């Protein structure tokens, strides 16, 4: 999930953007 | 720089991106 | 994202635990 | 009932499933 993808690795803006809503 | 994105950062990151769209929680 | 997926709309368990960890 | 999951409720139901794993935010 977003933890994984964003705080354990490097996520970009556009990975980041699918956790919005 | 630290590129990673945990907690309130993380946080933060989601305020600025999604702006008027919102985000859980 | 989630929002979207199980709260304006219904989602499964498996779409839920996508959005764990 | 309300299938949907909003809030306290999406919180919960989270800390349900995800159990261990744990989950944002």
């Amino acid at each position: 999930g977003i933890v994984e993808q964003c705080c354990t690795s490097i996520c970009s803006l556009y990975q980041l953007e699918n956790y919005c809503n | 720089v630290n590129q990673h994105l945990c907690g309130s950062h993380l946080v933060e990151a989601l305020y600025l991106v999604c702006g008027e769209r919102g985000f859980f929680h």
